[PDB]
């Protein structure tokens, strides 16, 4: 995220970061189970980090849970990233708490101009 | 762990979603109806690598993942992200059956 600022700790409880030895990816958690992320986040094996504020720092919410199963959208296009969309079954369920929590699924499309909350721990700069 | 350029803090922004019209002016060729432009085209403020597969939440409701952009930040050029309220009922049908 460039040009954004710190959020408050756990206070985006859906946020998960995807790890294979070190972050390389975010997600959303949308049941106890599923995570939805970006299809050319795929890896053969992914370890999902919930509860995190500092990736880097033990702090006491976190629970680490590997993928049992990823899914990627059929029709990903790896050339043009069309349906970048990919799902993570968790090997077991994560416990939802005040700061492990889901994120509703669109019951419509946003319109143009309406105002988001993006999150995660890429790039800066 | 954050390694040698990520951050160690989760990071937040506020961006609004950018018409449809925006969004193919920005990336003429490249945009399908599943992709949708959120962000600023004055550039400064954008989502970035190691974001990708992150969220998008508007009005308590996910309707963007990060996807990819030219470069980040930069003017005329907005994050593209995928447009979750084209997959809800993939979402539900792979989950239901998995
Ligand atoms: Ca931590």
């Amino acid at each position: 995220i460039v040009g954004g600022y710190t959020c408050a700790a756990n206070s985006i409880p859906y946020q998960v970061s995807l790890n294979s030895g070190s972050h390389f990816c975010g997600g959303s958690l949308i049941n106890s189970q599923w995570v939805v992320s970006a299809a050319h986040c795929y890896k053969s094996r992914i370890q999902v980090r919930l509860g995190e504020h500092n990736i880097d720092v033990l702090e006491g919410n976190e629970q680490f849970i590997n993928a049992a199963k990823i899914i990627t959208h059929p029709n990903f296009n790896g050339n043009t990233l069309d349906n970048d969309i990919m799902l993570i079954k968790l090997s077991s369920p994560a416990t939802l708490n005040s700061r492990v929590a889901t994120v509703s699924l669109p019951r419509s499309c946003a319109a143009a101009g309406t105002e988001c909350l993006i999150s995660g721990w890429g790039n800066t700069k | 762990s954050s390694g040698s350029s990520y951050p160690s803090l989760l990071q937040c922004l506020k961006a609004p979603v950018l018409s449809d019209s925006s969004c193919k002016s920005s990336y003429p060729g490249q945009i399908t109806g599943n992709m949708i432009c959120v962000g600023f085209l004055e550039g400064g403020k954008d989502s970035c690598q190691g974001d990708s597969g992150g969220p998008v939440v508007c009005n308590g409701q996910l309707q963007g993942i990060v996807s990819w952009g030219y470069g980040c930040a930069q003017k005329n050029k907005p994050g593209v992200y995928t447009k979750v309220c084209n997959y809800v009922n993939w979402i539900q049908q792979t989950i239901a059956a998995n």
